[PDB]
């Protein structure tokens, strides 16, 4: 599809949220989540999802899947710098070894399993 | 520098999560 944020501001911005966001919450990694268009699953707001580096990819998933409220009825995958992240692998690790020129991290999903 | 237009279209709200 394409970065919205991006197409909009992102370089500034980041730079700046990075700097508040590191010196009030140093404890905490800056991620942007956006809905992969054409999959059947609820849509999602353009909002900085800061989430602590001591839980593992596999709470923030579950948290993600929860808060768009996932039935049983429909699947959710994740997809980061288009591969599939190992659950138990830490924030802190994913977004230090992911660390963008703008030290955030995007984060796509997707309510099928075949995106094409 | 902080060129934070009121013409913001995409609004991105920063929202502290943990679970």
């Amino acid at each position: 599809m394409g970065w919205m944020f991006k197409e909009d501001h992102s370089l500034e911005h980041r730079c700046v949220e990075s700097a508040k966001i590191r010196a009030k919450y140093p404890d905490r990694v800056p991620v942007i989540v956006e809905k992969v268009s054409g999959s059947q699953i609820v849509d999602i707001d353009k909002r900085k999802y800061l989430v602590p580096s001591d839980i593992t990819v596999a709470q923030f998933m579950w948290i993600i899947r929860k808060r768009i409220q996932l039935p049983s009825e429909k699947a959710i995958f994740l997809f980061v710098d288009k591969t599939v992240p190992q659950s138990s692998l830490t924030m802190g690790q994913l977004y230090e070894k992911e660390k963008d020129e703008d030290g955030f991290l995007y984060v796509a999903y997707s309510g099928e399993n075949t995106f094409g | 520098g902080a060129m934070e237009i009121i013409h913001e279209d995409n609004e991105w709200g920063i929202e502290l999560v943990s679970e």
